[PDB]
RNA sequence: AAGCUCGUAUCAGUUUUAUG
RNA sequence: CACGGACCAAGGAGUCUAACGUCUAUGCGAGUGUUUGGGUGUAAAACCCAUACGCGUAAUGAACGAGGUUGGGGCCUCGCAAGAGGUGCACAAUCGACCGAUCCUGAGGAUGGAUUUGGUAAGAGCAUAGCUGUUGGGACCCGAAAG
């Protein structure tokens, strides 16, 4: 099992597990399984990242792990005029598993390892909004992706999800968006509904009002 | 005049420092109340039954308000229609934990509540009967 | 966790603790930088640690990270300081990038 | 490759800068208020 | 789940196998509970000691009473032997009955709740998985390949002591073994002549699922102790009410620990018992306090040390400098010489 | 000594005033 | 004023136990108490409990309805603040009801009147450990005519 190998203490085996998984990810006609397999794979990747601490190499591991999101059926099929090509669904499931694993293990990260996971989240969010279509210029797929994103991270209605991840997402949203290099489908600014709707964490509402909206961009 | 707790538990001491830090750096009365209650002895911290929590939930806007119990939550066999709510307490009995989880609710610790409500956002404090 | 370990070593008979007449607690651990058993000074209670040691005349920069907490055998990653005060200090500063003051 | 600053450190720096701007504004306001109050006290004493 | 622990062969080379955490090491660590349980358990191996009842009362004596200009303490009768006229029947008298003679029915054993004992044992076992905590216990675990240490099941089958000690040395336990046999010192005090002459530091602990000769093989080597997963004695686990003993586990023992101490999947392997639940989800407070959520809704801090203000009082009416700070009209008064104003 | 309700209008080895 | 003190080395006195309690901490919690014993054992050491047993869990039908108002540590809205509004644990007053019954009555004891009764309305106890109070045991130590 990849998850068992990805969490292996030995560094060589851990790296080889990811190297082999680079192909298992693109192994077609096998990602149709339920989201539980994606959740298990991302749980294994969580420990795989956990086993790296040094700044320079951990950044390399984080970026190569974030590239896994784009590894899924790179934008070479030219699936224009298709609501779902059966490949973007795999990417959506992968992102959902990533967010579920990160949300569940948010408080299991020590103080020193928190920066590593913040960097990993930043890299994953960069790979997202970079690989939906060729880039984030697809309404028919952004509506599905935003629906599967709006319902978990920015919900702010269920206190089960910690408010730190939404705060980091708010902080890095505009920073990462400018990296893509415009009139992009930015329905994303969800935050208006969060501010309008009560019952949410007042800290989150204040942070988004003071920082996100106040931004000149 | 209560300043510090007599309990030797390390986890209780960590919770006490967290609550003191929140109270001193937030000036929110909710944190002060819980910090003061943490120093109360076992007798002064009677358990709060799950039936008592369900009865307290009958007030308006209970779904949007979480319930916080300084003491320990004990199961009750006289009630079965337990609503879905988040309960935070130092300890949860096996029966009470099963009842809360079975009814779709979630049980969390004091630190989880503090991170979810640094200033007591929609937090309800229940005190068990003294005698 | 570090906090649990920190409490377990503050009280509860930490192995290396010297009760000086002045009341100061001195730590005899070789890896300690100050030699005192206090917070952010005891390597055992700190996941991240940095210290300077030397077997021969060469001086090394011993550092610890949470990565090797599961492998006590090779916890520390010593790096030679290329003995020279100015360049050694520059190398120490470069190595301890973004570390605590 | 270049080592990037910690995200927590970046947030701390941003918060420090934002608080320092307000601190400087408050210092300027306090200086102006002190000058005005000194003038008021001088006239009151006279 | 939680990370997995690899298995090291007798040669010391890591094996291409790993096992899931039994979840026992994730139990809360409560030094107070362990210390309280140990203080009562150590008293179990106590033998009753008392003074002879006939002591003191054997002597025959009577009180002379007033009129003799002497202490009214009872004195021995007779004569010629010298003992006559000597005081007796009193703790203040030589050879007399001691005040409050010790009696055999003193409370020796202490009853301890079974759940408290289980909690203490679980905490002691969990403390063994922390290298820093084990190091603070004084064990030389600085050169162990991994913690907790798990060895292949073939270790339990070793019969000769030489092979067992060689295997222990090969897995980084040589330092711990050498720690013993070097601290051997004569007993300090009156215990040298009460079958307590020699004392030594505790050695490594070896845990096995089943015994095939390892217990006899390691019996002779000083310091080293052997125990079964079922028992897991608290006294051996945490000698002197101290957490974090160096324990060398085995693959079979590691696998059987899940059953013995229970987990989320296996219910308890015991009658109506479950592992204790933490009252706090996170055992670390630095991450929580420094969390984004808390920091976002926290007022700005100070300088970490209050600046001294008005350390010394500057008395006006002198030192014009301070006088000009207050009453800014002082400059006008002095310049205009208003004090000597003329009608 | 512990608990709850709390900071007030709870009071005074004081004075005047008012009712007498 | 009275009783001790010629000087010095050692000894010398709120110590143990059974019962009933307050406070404190732990484990569980409407359940709790492994150790009278058996299994087991590196052997008075360490680990587990099939049935019993001590305590509590239900008053003098508890849903008339597991109760309505006034306050109430707290929470939310408005408000720069002052303050205003909505909701409120424990706990207090009030409105009251009830389990069983008084004080009478009078279809053998139903029905109807007059007062109130001690408490429920939605458990808090078990065992362990520390200072500590009372009683009996030589009882903080010696000494009182004696059968």
């Amino acid at each position: 099992n990849f998850v068992k190998q990805l969490s292996s203490n030995n560094r060589k085996t851990r790296v080889n597990a990811l190297e082999a998984l680079k192909k298992y990810l693109t192994a077609k006609q096998f990602k149709e399984n339920k989201q539980i397999e994606f959740n298990k794979l991302w749980k294994g990747l969580y420990y795989a990242m956990w086993f790296s601490d040094r700044p320079r190499p951990q950044q390399r591991l984080a970026n190569e792990l974030g590239e896994l999101h784009g590894l899924y059926f790179d934008p070479k099929d030219n699936s224009t005029a298709d609501e779902l090509t059966t490949n973007d669904k795999a990417f959506i499931k992968f992102s959902r598993g990533f967010w579920k694993v990160m949300c569940f293990e948010w408080f299991n990260i020590d103080r020193y390892r928190l920066d590593k996971y913040l960097l990993l989240i930043r890299r994953v969010l960069f790979s997202q909004l970079k690989y939906l279509q060729s880039r984030n210029w697809d309404k028919k797929l952004v509506d599905e992706y935003i629906k599967k994103v709006l319902r978990w991270l920015p919900l702010s209605g269920s206190p089960k999800v910690y408010t730190g991840i939404p705060i980091h997402i708010v902080d890095i949203l505009l920073d990462e968006w400018e990296r893509l290099l415009k009139k992009t489908p930015l329905d994303v600014i969800i935050f208006q509904d969060i501010v309008a709707d009560y019952n949410n964490s007042k800290v989150l509402r204040e942070k988004i009002k003071e920082d996100l909206f106040s931004d000149t961009r | 005049h209560r300043t510090a707790p007599k309990s030797d538990n390390v986890y209780l001491k960590l919770l006490v420092k967290l609550y003191t830090f929140l109270a001193r750096r937030t000036d929110a009365p909710f944190n002060k109340v819980v910090l003061k209650a943490l120093f109360l002895s076992k007798i002064n911290r009677p358990p709060v039954s799950v039936s008592r929590i369900a009865r307290a939930l009958k007030q308006e806007g209970a779904a949007n308000k979480t319930v916080v119990v300084v003491g320990t939550v004990t199961d009750d066999a006289r009630i079965f229609e337990f609503p879905k709510t988040t309960v935070a307490a130092l300890r949860f009995t096996a029966g009470a934990r099963a009842k809360i989880v079975k009814a779709g609710g979630e049980c969390i610790t004091l630190d989880q509540l503090a991170v979810r409500a640094p200033k007591g956002q929609n937090t309800l404090i229940l005190r068990g009967p003294r005698n | 966790s570090d906090e649990i370990v920190w409490q377990v070593i503050n009280q509860s008979f930490c192995s290396h603790r010297i009760k000086a007449p002045n009341g100061q607690n001195f730590c005899r651990n070789e890896y300690n930088v100050t030699g005192l058993c206090t917070r952010q000074s005891c390597p055992l209670a700190n996941s991240k640690y940095a210290t300077v040691k030397c077997d021969n005349g060469k001086l090394y920069l011993y550092m610890k990270t949470p990565e090797r907490a599961h492998t006590p055998a090779k916890l520390w990653e010593r790096i030679k300081l290329s003995k020279n005060y100015t360049k050694a200090l520059q190398q120490i500063d470069e190595h301890l990038l973004h570390w605590s003051k | 490759e270049k080592i990037l600053t910690p995200e927590s450190q970046l947030k701390k720096s941003k918060a420090q800068q934002k608080t320092a701007e307000q601190v400087a504004a408050e210092r300027a306001a306090r200086k102006a208020a002190n000058k005005e109050k000194r003038a008021i006290i001088l006239e009151r004493n006279a | 789940s939680r990370p997995q622990v690899t298995v090291h062969s007798l040669t010391g080379e890591a094996t291409a196998n790993a096992l899931p955490l039994p979840a026992v090491f994730s139990a809360p660590i409560r030094p107070d509970i362990v210390h309280t349980v140990f203080t009562s358990v150590n008293k179990n191996k106590r033998q009753a000691y008392a003074v002879s009842e006939k002591a003191g009362h054997q002597t025959s004596a009577e009180s002379w009473g007033t009129g003799r200009a002497v202490a009214r303490i009872p004195r021995v009768g007779g004569g010629g032997t010298g003992r006559s006229g000597q005081g007796a029947f009193g703790n203040m008298c030589r050879g007399g009955r001691m005040f409050a003679p010790t009696k055999t029915w003193r409370k020796w054993n202490v009853k301890v709740n079974h759940n408290e004992k289980r909690y203490a044992t679980a905490s002691a076992i969990a403390a063994t998985a922390v290298a820093s905590l084990v190091l603070a216990r004084g064990h030389r675990v600085e050169k162990i390949p991994e913690i907790p240490l798990v060895v292949s099941t073939d270790l339990e089958s070793i019969q000769k002591t030489k092979e067992a000690v060689a295997a222990l040395k090969a897995v980084g336990a040589h330092s711990d073994l050498l720690k013993v046999l070097k601290s051997k010192k004569l007993r300090a005090g009156k215990g040298k002549y009460r079958n307590r002459r020699w004392t030594q530091r505790r050695g490594p602990l070896v845990v096995y699922a089943e015994d095939n000769g390892i217990v006899k093989a390691l019996r002779n080597v000083p310091g080293v102790e052997t125990a079964n997963v079922a028992s897991l004695n608290l006294l051996q686990l945490a000698p002197g009410a101290h957490l974090g003993r160096f324990v060398i586990w085995t693959e079979a023992a590691f696998t059987k620990l899940d059953q013995v101490w229970g987990s989320e999947t296996v219910a308890s392997s015991k009658v109506g018992y479950t592992l204790p639940s933490h009252i706090i989800s996170t055992s670390d407070v630095t991450r929580i306090i420094n969390s984004s959520e808390i920091q976002s809704a926290i007022r700005p801090a100070g300088q970490a040390t209050q600046k001294r203000t008005h350390v010394l009082k500057k008395n006006p009416l002198k030192n014009k400098q301070v006088l000009l700070r207050l009453n800014p009209y002082a400059k006008v008064f002095a310049a205009e010489k208003l004090g000597s104003k003329k009608a």
